[PDB]
């Protein structure tokens, strides 16, 4: 009947999985780039910038 | 390597650079070592007709 009785185990799942989520999304970031996608970068300028 | 060109073009001798001359002509690479010298020679390269 009564839930929330397995804290811990909870705990280390959803910390896992919030871990993984948060490096996946670290992927959009600009970093101070023009864009965050290769591709555009590269079919946008010549190679020296 | 020696040539003669029009005194616009010496800013297209440079690696990394792009125009009519660096592409068609005379291409540098990018990791290109050792340097460049130009000097003018209107009053000896030039003919009135």
């Amino acid at each position: 009947s009564t839930a929330s009785a397995l804290g811990k185990l909870q705990n280390v799942v959803n910390q896992n999985a919030q871990a993984l989520n948060t490096l996946v999304k670290q992927l959009s970031s600009n970093f101070g780039a023009i864009s965050s996608v290769l591709n555009d970068i590269l079919s946008r300028l010549d190679p020296p910038e | 390597d020696s040539f003669v060109i029009r005194g616009d073009e010496v800013r297209q001798i440079a690696p990394g650079q792009t125009g009519k001359i660096a592409d068609y002509n005379y291409k540098l690479p990018d990791d290109f070592t050792g340097c460049v010298i130009a000097w003018n020679s209107n009053n000896l390269d030039s003919k009135v007709g």
